[PDB]
RNA sequence: CGCAAGGCUGAAAAAUUGACGGAAGGGCACCACCAGGGGUGGAGCCUGCGCGCGCGCUACACUGACAGAGCCAGCGAGUACUCCCUUGGCCGAGAGGCCCGGGUAAACUCUGUCGUGCUGAGGAAUCCCUAGUAAGCGCAAGUCAUCAGCUUGCGUUGAUUACGUCCCUGCCCUUUGUACACACCGCCCGUCGCUACUACCGAU
């Protein structure tokens, strides 16, 4: 049980270290920290298997309403070398009109 | 049902009867009489319709806007254009539902993926 | 051992063998991480003698530790002293007398002595979606960055 | 393996797949096509064809002829 | 030809697979080898048993084909690591 | 064509789901119709469950033409099981070696309706598309060491399933001279399977057995002279391909024709060759503490 | 617990449906013909299979070398990746960390400078190959089996010659069935078995 057991039974046994001489290469990545990792990469890869089998399963012939108010993804042969796959959204600035400018600048 | 249950005419038409409502797609499974019992549905039919059947593979966005857009007649259903909203889709025409062919709605499409062909 | 090119799950490490007739000898152990990834010999190398191809479980780091645990057999020494007390006998020392008389320090070593580890909280990069992925999935999971 | 195979020639099973006809369903008899109570039960059988043939005439015409 | 063809032709010409002889024939054949034949005849047929090169020897010298048996020599060392 | 292909593929794994929740179902609707006949006083569970009863009465015959074996489960081969001859094409990796060439001819001629490729410059999708746009009922992918194979791919199609396999011990065709060896007959082959009983092992038979041409039935147990033989132990399915001659009513003179292999299975995935994201079936499961020991298959 | 669990013994048929062929006529095949192409086999390296054998890799010159100019890809992103081992010196009571030494393409296009100079493209055989195929080229990955002496992808450049015929070598099949009109064909052949009946021969 538990009160079956000496304290030198309940003693912790101590982790050891990375060596001195292989120091520079980083911590030595014990089962703790190989978790971690391995729970990283099988969430970012449940993720990318999910993009790829939306990606797969698309209808050529879609028609959602936002695409007449949002610039699409392209390619990179009409976008040019700043490509990503992302749809560039608004940073909320917008081209604005002379008699505002007007009264922007008899301010400054 | 009220046939004997080890009757040839009886396991028949029970493959029949689920063979042609699996291939009209109201039925999901083709291996229950049960599912003619309680699954067979006027639900069924009307979600065989052509908006609600195009409403999720995602032509319109929603049945309101598909009906307006086969009423407005950008639809066709394999070769022949579809002004009819009652139109019911089966399961190997949802392969064959698309877009019409000097279709504004196809222009829009092909300018928001930028591969607007004028040609 | 230790790693020393390390793809997706075949690893390549150096400094465990010194020949390729030791690892043709220790073809197909089982060899292990000090994380805890398994894996196996599977292949000597050529072109570095007493580098070897293991195959492990999933990706291990530069960092890691590649051990290979093998059971040695130790014999016991055949001494018998008799302890003739009422003649005289002769009476072995012991290791800390030995030691403390004829002047030789016990060995320690710096690596084995334990220490404490100061472990930096693991944060990961976001998640990288390839362009042409990014750029065919629909309009209703398309990735919006400004 | 050898053996296997000398067993399995002389005392003659094979495991591979036999070709059947295509229409073992609807002719299940195999009908050659050139020169040529219980009353209770067939009136119900016959009741289920006629049935049958009613709604297999509505749903070809409710799919508009594809099926 | 075929293997089947000339396994057949072989068992034909050694008269273990031919047409069913009369009484009359077999007095004939009472009246007028083939288990030495017929070792070759299954060590031939059966050409996987041993190994063999197919474009045959580099240099013909002429002075007056089987190079290995990878089974039995496979089971042969086998036995010798198990004793 | 491929809008159907990917709507039959998610319209079959969600018939499959649905099977999944209806034999967990089914498997209490047996002991009510066993117990109905038999009269064993059966759990309560089962019999105050009232739609239970209720559709017992419609599902009464599908259980029983199942146990009589008179309809096929709803699987990927039984929709074209004895009724088409399926055609399959082999290929190899990207830059073949010679002696992979010939392999690859050689494990054609095992198949009679087979044919060969050369793979060149040809994309792997687009040779996939290929063979779902001609139909092909299998695509068997070489590959080699150096001039010495070491896996095949069987991939079924429209959707079907892969078998990886590694393969070992490959005594080829072209390595014994033409006065030994022949021009092999390309008549339908008679199949063995030895060893082969978990359902694992059924599906590994039933991917196997379904590339080879349906054997008429009318005369097969005598007629035809020629026999592949696939016989497993300890999971490593060991192949022989054989020609024989009943040289008595009693006795055989087999002689061995084709190349020889113990293929191992290392992977079985429900979706073609395409997909690398398909749901695996099985894998080999090295790098566990009991899976060396533990027998599949 | 009961049965299985007692040795005329001593290793190496079926057939009115069966056994084997022949002749004629078809179909198919880069394991066939025909037209071409490409390997391997010559020298060296080495995995593998049993000193030998092939499979890859490398070298072998007109398709040249040097210097410039211009212009092209696709698959690839796990806080993860690193080629050794050392002469010295720094800061190091000691273990280490530093510094300085030693061992997004190829291709292609255009323009010039020099000119065959151990500075030599593989025999008999044997195998493979018919369109984005043969062949050249690089770039990337390393996916529980296999694979670094390599494997698998990915793009780029992209031909000649067949695409007919069963004449050779073969393989499969017809001569029974499986549908009916027009139309055409017109009892394929041999050696035996088995069964039924008939009489014969000679011992008991």
């Amino acid at each position: 049980m538990s009160s079956l057991r000496h304290a030198i039974q309940r003693r912790a046994h101590k982790e050891r270290a990375q060596p001195l001489e292989r120091q520079r290469l980083g911590i030595l990545e014990k089962k703790k920290d190989y978790r971690l990792r391995a729970r990283d990469y099988k969430k970012k890869q449940a993720v990318l298997k999910s993009l790829r089998q939306k990606a797969a399963e698309r209808n050529e012939d879609e028609f959602y309403f936002g695409m007449m108010s949002r610039k699409g993804p392209g390619s990179a042969l009409t976008r040019g070398k700043g490509f990503t796959g992302t749809v560039d959204g608004d940073r909320g600035n917008k081209a604005l009109s002379v008699e505002t400018v007007r009264l922007l600048k008899t301010q400054d | 049902s009220l046939l004997p249950p080890d009757n040839e005419v009886r396991r028949k038409h029970e493959t029949l009867l689920l063979d042609k409502l699996y291939d009209m797609g109201i039925l999901s499974t083709k291996a229950k009489l049960s599912a003619v019992e309680h699954n067979v549905t006027v639900s069924a039919f009307a979600r065989r319709r052509l908006p609600v059947v195009m409403t999720r593979l995602r032509m319109a966005e929603t049945v309101q806007a598909a009906t307006k857009l086969i009423e407005q007649g950008h639809v066709r259903v394999g070769v022949e254009e579809v002004r009819d909203p009652a139109f019911l889709v089966t399961r190997n025409m949802e392969d064959f539902v698309t877009w019409t062919v000097g279709s504004k709605i196809k222009q829009n499409i092909m300018k928001y993926r930028d591969k607007l062909d004028d040609f | 051992g230790t790693p020393w090119k390390i793809f997706k799950n075949t690893a390549f490490i150096k400094d465990m063998f010194n020949s390729s007739l030791e690892i043709a000898k220790f073809e197909g152990a089982a060899i292990r991480t000090v994380s805890g990834i398994r894996g196996q010999i599977k292949r000597a190398l050529s072109k570095p003698e007493g580098y070897f191809r293991a195959t492990f479980e999933d990706k291990i780091l530069l960092s890691d530790i590649v051990i290979l645990k093998a059971w040695y057999p130790v014999k016991p020494k055949q001494f018998y002293n008799p302890a003739t007390n009422l003649i005289g006998w002769q009476s072995m020392r012991l290791t800390g007398e030995i030691r403390r008389a004829e002047n030789i320090p016990t060995p320690q070593n710096p690596n084995s002595t334990y220490r404490k580890i100061e472990r930096p909280e693991r944060h990961f990069n976001p998640l990288r979606v390839p362009k042409n992925l990014a750029a065919e999935l629909p309009f209703k999971s398309q990735i919006v960055q400004t | 393996i050898e053996e296997l195979i000398k067993r399995r020639i002389l005392a003659g099973e094979f495991d591979e797949v036999l070709r059947r006809r295509p229409d073992m369903f609807g002719n299940p008899h195999g009908v050659r096509r050139g020169l040529v109570a219980d009353e209770k039960l067939r009136r119900d059988e016959e009741e289920i064809k006629r049935m049958w043939k009613e709604i297999s005439a509505k749903l070809d015409a409710l799919s508009s002829w594809h099926y | 030809g075929s293997q089947l063809k000339r396994l057949k032709a072989s068992l034909r010409e050694q008269g273990l697979i031919g047409p069913q002889k009369s009484k009359k024939q077999k007095r004939q054949n009472a009246n007028d080898q083939k288990a030495e034949a017929l070792k070759s005849i299954r060590e031939q047929f059966n050409p996987f048993q041993f190994k063999t090169n197919a474009r045959g020897p580099k240099f013909e010298v002429t002075t007056n084909v089987i190079k290995g048996r990878p089974e039995l020599s496979r089971a042969r060392s086998e036995e010798k690591r198990r004793q | 064509m491929l809008r159907k292909q990917a709507r039959q593929r998610r319209d079959y794994l969600y018939r499959r789901a649905l099977l999944l929740r209806d034999a967990e179902i089914a498997e209490k609707r047996a002991k009510l119709r066993a117990a109905l006949a038999s009269g064993k006083p059966l759990d309560p569970k089962i019999a105050n469950d009232k739609e239970l009863r209720k559709d017992f009465d419609y599902d009464v015959s599908r259980d029983i033409a199942k146990e009589q074996g008179e309809i096929d489960i709803d699987d990927e081969y039984s929709e074209l099981s004895g009724i088409v001859d399926p055609r399959v094409l082999v290929t190899t990796s990207r830059d073949p070696s010679s002696r992979l060439m010939a392999f690859s001819k050689e494990i054609r001629l095992m198949f009679p309706t087979a044919i060969r490729l050369n793979r060149g410059n040809l994309i792997l999708p687009d040779l996939v598309m290929s063979a779902q746009r001609e139909r092909l009922s299998d695509i068997i992918l070489l590959h080699e060491h150096r001039g010495t194979p070491t896996a095949i791919t069987i991939s079924h199609f429209p959707h079907g399933p892969t078998l990886m396999a590694s393969l070992h011990n490959v005594v080829l065709r072209a390595d014994i001279p033409k006065s030994i060896k022949g021009t092999v007959s390309e008549s339908y082959p008679h199949l063995i399977f030895e060893g082969f009983r978990t359902p694992l092992g059924q599906r590994v038979v039933k991917i196997l057995k379904h590339l080879f041409p349906p054997r008429d039935p009318t005369n097969n147990a005598k007629s035809g002279n020629r026999v592949i033989t696939f016989v497993n132990q300890d999971d490593c399915i060991e192949v022989r391909h054989h020609v024989y001659v009943r040289t008595n009513y009693n006795s055989v003179e087999l002689s061995e024709v084709g190349p020889r292999f113990t293929m191992r299975p290392f992977s079985i995935t429900m979706g073609t060759l395409e997909n690398k994201d398909a749901d695996v079936e099985w894998h080999l499961s090295q790098y566990t503490r009991t899976g060396r020991k533990k027998n599949y298959f």
